[PDB]
């Protein structure tokens, strides 16, 4: 199977507590963690997946482990109130990826951005060239309400990698009512 | 096949885990394992030492837990250096650290798996400070009864290892077993700082505090022990003035001297602490 | 489930070996006290740091360590037959 | 304030500064002993007041400077004298 | 709420160590029982017990370990 | 709370040998591990420890993580083999703690009620007894600010018990021991004195440098009270300090009087007996 | 270094030392003694004190390991 370590990032920003995604984004992104942890389980047994809180202070409560049980426990009562913070959210998972015992696993990060961010374009392009030097491939899936047809995030994924690098894909929520399972139905079949 | 004089390069961390794992089990004998790397036949090194848990079967070949070895080596893989296992060791705090019947009963298993698997024993009891103590053992091959039992060549470390000849019951194991030499490799920087670490005892705690604590007491209440020292003056020297007259009666030395020598000269060395540290007051009080 | 682990943590106190009974016979210095085992060997050991010899006295039923044989704990009075008569 | 100590004062100093009668300077200084700012004792023969210790309050960069002067003097004191001590016995050590 | 089975696993592993270290009955012995606690002269807690042996010896031990003062008088 | 800690040479080396572990691969940052303490009483003692791989980004200088599975099952390993050992905190090699080291203790406060972090030093240079000890405590402030954690310094001392004494006491093989009464006290007069000179010198150099550069605060708070504590005692005579002078002279009377007494006794015995056995051996043989 | 050796022999040994039931001194530097467990022994005595305080009948503290005459 493919060798890599996937680090899932839940969105704890205060804008993620609304029930626009049925029944609530808390359970919606919980099912999103359910489908990414079960797919990586069906992908390779050697994949270890932790969680990271992006907004406010960034702390990983569950050390990187192949078992998602403790991750599912932290999905409940997470108290996702705070202001979204982007620039640190990728690097905090990058440090968790440098603590891996085995060096044969590729560095992989999946994050959810459900809130408008104040991150400047200079900061995301500095992280883009930094990830170019660090080879890390990040697959982001945009939830929630944000700038219509997100650009700085799309340009972030574009300028993140190149040639090929097969790759970083960005999935933005369509402007219409839908279930969270329908939003994650596309990435699970094809990245 | 080929046999040559052997030398065990040890790390201070190995010896620390040795005596630490042996001190926590006193009197009961514990069971550890030796960790290191085999470079060649005539030289060997132990770069790490870890301890095995104590079980109900006591010290036995079954006491080694396989799932403990799998999880430890996994914890060594996430540790900086995951070196392969080499040999075993067990402490003997209660006696002269000689191999028992169970020690060889696990030795044919450690020589089965591992080619060498040098057995080491350590005890705290023998010397509190100035001796290596510990021990060394290696099982000679019983299949060598055909050929001769008396190697090695370059007898330097061999003839120097045999001495003292280590008693009788220990060198009673010299039949079917033989010791191995141990030297301390530097690593001088850590050896020097850890040298000063224990020197904090007799020098001072911080190299400042304890003799600034000698500036705390500083004759205090240190004259009380001078009053007991001057009571040792009166006591010892009132029978010291009876000695030279008796020397004239018995004509002369009975060999002797009673000693009844030196002593309070050291009290006068504390008087050097009196004059010096009190002369510091002129520096302390003025500016 | 939790009470079973409490009995497990109970057993985490039981690996510590029990000391040896002793009778303090007399004393010599603050580090040396005449003591004998129930089987007859006489020793002189040091005490622990909590006690005063007023808590010991000569001719006192006590206990010693299993290695250092140091004076640690004690009880003044014991016997088998008394109450069972 | 005084370099002192020279920590023994007189009744004229307290009674003139505090402009209070000589009978109330007892209550004055001894209440300060109860406040805890000074542990000193009062000599009532000449009616003198002997202070002990002091209560530090505030004190300035000029004081950090003179503090380096009081320090560096202690530095060269111990350095000189102690380097003279073992200057004598450095030979015999070897 | 799912850690009860994990605690059941740690009490099965440690009671497996109670299967290897009970610690096994082998040598026959006899008892002497008492209750004690240590004030000083800081404050601590505990209890002690006494024992006989098959070799005639006697020992001073913190309270058993494994079964308790439940039974019996010696 | 925690007053003083006893740091054995075993735990210090257990950090430094791991500084060889990740030091051969380098590069930056520090060696961080979990500290295994032993608490018999208010005085804290340390016996063993273990180190965990740790990395800290600078970007993001506040990001830190440890392996809890390593802390969990190895604690299950070390508690198994030794039931007396438990984790009292963590440690790092410093040399000076960055502001991010607080949250590490706040994460492991679930393991131990009070976690004491021990800064250590792998390369001995200055000024004295190595390492350091900081206890996690909330002191708030006299300024009534929202409660923040500034770790209070715990005095650290080096000690051992039995076997840990055996190893190092044989490993010295360096300087005379002690020797009691002659070189010991006077070399300590050099070290404690001179290292006390450059201590407060460089520390008073920081006193003025912090006022020159680094403001704010900086100065306030403790500056005015601490510096006045320096101005507590100048402290010279007159008067009673003059009485202490010749009283101290009256103190040296007895000891030097006794010195002359030992001189007469040592000279009497040794000289008389030696000349006896000397003149006798010469007149009998010659 | 000889003063250091004096610190060794004065540190040697124990603390704690088992006292034993002494019978007689057979000849130079050695003697026979029963322990407090009642078994006669043959041991070379401690060097610095040969005789004066040993006496025919006393109770001599015997080395922990060796049961040496001290
Ligand atoms: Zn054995």
């Amino acid at each position: 199977m493919v060798l890599e370590s996937t680090m899932v990032c839940v969105d704890n920003s205060e804008y993620m507590r609304n029930g626009d995604f049925l029944p609530t984004r808390l359970q919606a992104q919980q099912d999103a963690v359910n489908i990414v942890c079960h797919s990586k389980t069906r992908s390779n047994p050697e994949n270890n997946v932790g969680l990271i809180t992006l907004a406010n202070d960034c702390e990983v409560l569950t050390t990187l482990t192949p078992d998602t049980g403790r991750i599912l426990s932290k999905l409940h009562t997470v108290q996702p109130k705070g202001k979204i913070t982007f620039c640190t959210g990728i690097r905090v998972a990058h440090l968790a990826l440098k603590h891996r015992q085995g060096k044969n696993h590729k560095m992989r990060i999946i994050a959810f951005v459900g809130s408008p961010v104040e991150d400047n374009e200079k900061d995301l392009v500095k992280l883009a060239k930094r990830l170019k030097k660090e080879k890390v491939n990040v697959d982001i899936i945009n939830f929630g309400e944000e700038e219509v047809n997100t650009e700085k995030l799309t340009a972030f994924v574009n300028t993140l990698n190149g040639k090929d690098g097969t790759g970083s894909h960005l999935v933005t929520v369509p402007p219409g009512p839908s279930l969270a399972d329908a939003l994650i139905s596309s990435p699970i079949l094809a990245g | 096949a080929v046999d040559t004089a052997e030398q065990v390069y040890i790390s201070s961390l190995a010896l620390l885990k040795m005596l630490k794992h042996g001190r926590a089990g006193v009197p009961m004998e514990v069971m550890g394992l030796m960790l290191g790397e085999f470079v060649d036949d005539y030289t060997v090194r132990v770069i790490d030492v870890f301890a095995m848990p104590q079980s109900g079967t006591g010290v036995s070949v079954e006491a080694v837990d396989p799932v403990f070895q799998a999880k430890m080596l996994d914890m060594l893989k996430q540790t900086g250096r995951p070196e392969m296992v080499v040999g075993w060791y067990h402490s003997h705090p209660g006696f002269g650290c000689w191999l028992s019947g169970v020690d060889i009963n696990t030795q044919q298993s450690f020589e089965a798996l591992s080619e060498r698997a040098v057995a080491v024993v350590v005890d705290p009891i023998q010397s509190v400070k100035g001796k290596v103590v510990i021990d060394a053992f290696r099982l000679i091959n019983a299949n060598m009864m055909v050929l001769g039992h008396e190697p090695r060549q370059t007898t330097s470390n061999l003839g120097h290892l045999n001495k003292p000849s280590i008693q009788a019951l220990i060198h009673g194991l010299n039949r079917h077993y033989y010791s191995i030499t141990i030297n301390y490799r530097k690593n001088e920087l850590e050896q020097k700082m850890l040298l000063n670490l224990h020197k904090k005892s007799w020098m001072e705690g911080l190299t400042l505090q304890d003799y600034s604590e000698h500036c705390k007491h500083n004759e205090s209440v240190v004259k009380e022990m001078l009053e007991l020292a001057k009571n040792y003056n009166k006591a010892v020297e009132e029978e010291d003035k009876m000695t030279p007259e008796q020397l004239a009666i018995k004509n002369v030395g009975k060999q002797d001297p009673k000693r009844h020598l030196e002593e309070h000269v050291d009290v006068l060395m504390t008087s050097n602490i009196v004059q010096c540290l009190a002369a510091m007051l002129d520096t302390v009080v003025f500016k | 489930t939790k009470q079973y682990e409490k009995s497990e943590n109970d057993l985490k106190a039981l690996q510590s070996v029990g000391q040896i009974v002793g009778e303090v016979l007399k004393q010599l210095t603050e580090e040396k006290f005449i003591v004998k085992a129930t089987n007859g060997p006489r020793y002189v050991v040091g005490c622990r740091r909590q006690l005063d010899k007023s808590k010991l006295k000569p001719g006192t039923r006590v206990a010693l360590d299993m290695t250092t044989l140091t004076i640690m704990r004690y009880l003044p009075r014991e016997v088998d037959p008394l109450v069972y008569n | 304030t005084r370099p002192a100590n020279h920590r023994q004062l007189t009744f004229e100093e307290i009674a003139k500064s505090a402009k209070i009668t000589v009978n109330e300077v007892e209550l004055l200084v001894m209440k300060a002993l109860s406040v805890g700012l000074v542990k000193g004792s009062i000599d009532e023969v000449d009616k003198r007041v002997h202070m002990t210790w002091v209560q530090p309050r505030v004190l300035d960069l000029q004081q950090i400077k003179g503090m380096k002067d009081r320090l560096e003097f202690w530095c060269t004191d111990v350095k000189s004298m102690e380097m003279l001590v073992e200057h004598q016995a450095h030979d015999i050590l070897t | 709420t799912h850690e009860l089975q994990a605690m059941k696993d740690k009490i099965k592993e440690n009671s497996e160590k109670i299967k290897v270290n009970k610690t096994l009955p082998y040598l026959v012995s006899n008892v002497i029982e008492l209750l004690d606690v240590d004030p000083n002269d800081s404050q601590r807690k505990g209890k002690c017990a006494v024992i006989k042996t098959s070799t005639r010896q006697t020992y001073f031990l913190p309270v058993i370990g494994l079964v308790d003062a439940e039974k019996l008088k010696p | 709370a925690v007053q003083k800690v006893v740091v054995h040479p075993l735990v210090l080396l257990s950090v430094v040998d791991h500084f060889n572990r990740i030091g051969k691969v380098g590069n930056q940052k520090r060696v961080v591990g979990v500290l295994l303490g032993s608490w018999q009483k208010k005085v804290l003692d340390v016996s063993n420890s273990f180190a965990v791989p740790f990395d800290e980004d600078d970007k993001d200088d506040s990001v830190w993580f440890l392996d809890h599975d390593y802390l969990e099952n190895m604690y299950g390993m070390f508690k198994k083999v030794n039931a007396r050992e438990r984790i009292v905190g963590w440690y790092h090699t410093g040399p000076k703690l960055h502001k991010n080291d607080i949250a590490i203790n706040e994460l492991m406060k679930r393991y131990c009620p009070n976690s004491v972090l021990v800064i250590i030093d792998v390369k001995p240079k200055d000024l004295g007894l190595p390492t350091e000890a900081y206890i996690s405590v909330e002191e708030v402030h006299d300024d009534g600010t929202p409660t923040s954690k500034t770790f209070e310094h715990v005095t650290s001392e080096i000690g051992a018990e039995e076997a840990e004494e055996v190893g190092v006491e044989h490993l010295l093989r360096d300087i005379k021991d002690t020797t009691v009464g002659t070189l010991s006290q006077r070399i300590t007069n050099q070290v404690h004195g001179l290292k006390g000179l450059n201590s407060k010198l460089l520390d008073i150099r920081s006193y003025l440098e912090k006022v020159a550069t680094g403001k704010l605060p900086i100065n306030h708070q403790i500056i005015y009270q601490l510096q006045d504590v320096f101005n507590l005692l100048p402290d010279v005579s007159l008067q009673e300090f003059v009485k202490a002078f010749y009283l101290k002279t009256n103190d040296q009377m007895v000891v030097v009087y006794l010195a002359s007494l030992i001189r007469s006794v040592v000279a009497l015995h040794n000289l008389i007996n030696n000349k006896i056995a000397n003149r006798d051996a010469e007149k009998k043989e010659g | 270094e000889f003063l250091h050796a004096q610190e060794e022999v004065k540190r040697i040994q124990s603390i704690p030392l088992v006292i034993g039931q002494f019978l007689e001194a057979v000849d130079q530097n050695t003697a026979i003694v029963g322990s407090t467990t009642g078994s006669n022994y043959y041991v070379r005595i401690l060097s610095t004190i040969d005789r004066e305080l040993l006496k025919p009948n006393a109770s001599v503290a015997l080395h922990k390991h060796s049961n040496a005459l001290v």
